[PDB]
């Protein structure tokens, strides 16, 4: 929990090019065969987004501004990214809200956490029957007055490592309106060397969280590996990019899915 | 209204009509009935854990039990009749299924007869402001049951304890179990009781033979709150058959209106319930219950 | 009034009702003491569960601040300019021409 990494370090935020990722439905309404125009968050196309990784010296996991809404997109072998963390401090100062994804069961939580110096997830064992599976829990310290509560159906995710190039796409839409949250997410299978996936695709809820609290920051929430200062990391890749209140013209096709956008 | 022909003549403001063809009224077909499908109501909270319990707890720690995120069924509560006496303030405990609020709370104890009728908004008395206060915008419902049987000893049941005196009055629904001496006087108490020296928590001395008055009866407070949150805890709603090719009205889940419903190829999300057209106007449905 | 109208605990020869099974319509004068029922359970006719009382009396007393003092109301309807006027201030007529 408050045991810092052996390897971990803060390098600068360096910049890339994300093309055509950052667009979603802005509501549960149907439509098709028609063009709508909506204004909402959205990450302007050709816009910059921050460039992170997890290898065995970087382990990027550091607490950022948020201050309207994120996108968030992570290309993945080894299936590092586990959740995400919320709040004015990220401490137990106030109420913080959490998402984990242990692959088993969706858990989100809102109490008075503990800062951890450096949280993480720990997977053991590899070196004969791995199984893939997480072990040891070290996101928060303590709680309190746990108002809310929700949990998931009972599931297996893939855990198992991977060689070769980039192969699934997880991505999430997270923002704060009113204190209300619109957790928006998808998963697809790609193929992919470096930068960004080239293509398209929009992102559908998943849970909807009416807190009520203002947020200024937020959390990377990585896994690690060991055959806590002696823990390593996979291969993954993830990036950061903060959204705006622009206009797209979202194309729907026959069945209500989205297949074009433009940025006005 | 005696004709076509002078409801032209009253369409022109005219005690003739000339030859062509004019238009008079408009048709329009008018509801019949009234449908609702609503999703399932089921998983009701067990309130029956805290009322129907073995023991409570003493009033001065009375037991909590939170109630979110789950139906509340208070019809069984009455149409049950397993206890003596009721009492309310605004709704009826039938009524009280048709609103939804943040929170639910079952605070149980038991005290005196004399002293039920303490429990009420903005009351004061020995339970009310030493105990447990309920608030001015108390919407719900007190519930008791005569346990001179059960919650009675030859001899004084000294097992519940309450709060008699306290140096000021509580808030809402608020719980403390401090046993603060209370002083009436300037010399310091010293920890124990004496001139101007009593202790606040005493004990019940129940028993078969005592006064109405002095009965125990097993109370039980609905408190409610209206917090920052959505509301959580809803009552129980029977749906309806689903009419189709028929002018009447419409009732589901977030979407009310007037109009007729009939088969179609569109195939909404996961997530979608209703639909829009281009111009931004609702022009589809879907079933909380069937696909 | 509260030199002429309070009596030393109250007086009972001016009431209200504070229960009403409906909404009243304007310049009504409804005397039913009927119970008013407030659940789902048939009153029938007498107090119980959810079956108060409707008529409550005034309290007067010395002690009483002026929202609480009893004010003597009186409220004049009529209609503006519809038919020939029947009361009329001291407005003298004139000549014709």
């Amino acid at each position: 929990q408050c045991v810092n990494l052996t390897t971990r370090t803060q390098l600068p935020p360096a910049y890339t090019n994300s093309f055509t990722r950052g667009v979603y439905y802005p509501d549960k309404v149907f439509r098709s065969s028609v063009l709508h125009s909506t204004q909402d968050l959205f990450l302007p196309f050709f816009s910059n987004v921050t460039w992170f990784h997890a290898i065995h010296k970087r382990f990027d996991n550091p607490v950022l501004p948020f201050n309207d809404g994120v996108y968030f997109a992570s290309t993945e072998k080894s299936n590092i990214i586990r959740g995400w963390i919320f709040g004015t401090t990220l401490d137990s100062k106030t109420q913080s809200l959490l998402i984990v994804n242990n692959a088993t069961n969706v858990v989100i939580k809102v109490c008075e956490f503990q800062f951890c110096n450096d949280p993480f997830l720990g997977v053991y064992y590899h070196k004969n029957n791995k199984s893939w599976m997480e072990s040891e829990f070290r996101v928060y310290s303590s709680a309190n007055n746990c108002t809310f509560e929700y949990v998931s159906q009972p599931f297996l995710m893939d855990l198992e490592g991977k060689q070769g190039n980039f192969k699934n796409l997880r991505e999430f839409v997270f923002k704060n309106i009113d204190g209300y949250f619109k957790i928006y997410s998808k998963h697809t299978p790609i193929n992919l060397v470096r930068d960004l996936p080239q293509g398209f695709s929009a992102l559908e809820p998943l849970v909807d969280l009416p807190i009520g609290i203002n947020i200024t920051r937020f959390q990377t929430l990585l896994a690690l590996h060991r055959s806590s200062s002696g823990w390593t990391a996979g291969a993954a890749a993830y990036y950061v990019g903060y959204l705006q209140p622009r206009t797209f013209l979202l194309k729907y096709n026959e069945n209500g899915t989205i297949t074009d956008a433009v940025d006005c | 209204a005696l004709d076509p022909l002078s409801e032209t003549k009253c369409t022109l403001k005219s005690f003739t009509v000339e030859k062509g063809i004019y238009q008079t009224s408009n048709f329009r077909v008018q509801p019949t009935e009234s449908i609702v499908r609503f999703p399932n109501i089921t998983n009701l909270c067990p309130f029956g854990e805290v009322f129907n319990a073995t023991r409570f707890a003493s009033v001065y720690a009375w037991n909590r039990k939170r109630i979110s995120n789950c139906v509340a069924d208070y019809s069984v509560l009455y149409n049950s009749a397993s206890f003596s006496t009721f009492k309310c303030y605004g709704v009826s405990p039938t009524k009280l299924n048709d609103l939804c609020f943040t929170n639910v709370y079952a605070d149980s104890f038991v005290i005196r007869g004399d002293e039920v009728r303490q429990i009420a908004p903005g009351q004061t008395g020995k339970i009310a402001d030493y105990n447990y206060k309920l608030p001015d915008d108390f919407t719900g419902c007190v519930i008791a049951w005569n346990s001179n049987n059960l919650d009675s000893k030859v001899g004084g049941n000294y097992n519940y304890l309450y709060r008699l005196f306290r140096k000021s009055n509580l808030k809402p629904f608020e719980r403390d179990i401090s046993t603060e001496i209370y002083q009436a006087g300037s010399t310091p108490c010293n920890g124990v009781e004496g001139f101007n020296c009593y202790f606040p928590l005493q004990s019940y001395g129940f028993q078969p033979t005592n006064g109405v008055g002095y009965q125990p009866y097993r109370v039980v407070v609905l408190s409610f709150e209206l917090l920052h949150a959505p509301a959580t805890v809803c009552g129980p709603k029977k749906s309806t058959n689903l009419v189709k090719n028929k002018c009447v009205n419409f009732n589901f889940n977030g979407l009310t209106g007037t109009g007729v419903l009939t088969e179609s190829n569109k195939k909404f999300l996961p997530f979608q319930q209703f639909g829009r057209d281009i111009a931004d106007t609702t022009d589809a449905v879907r079933d909380p219950q069937t696909l």
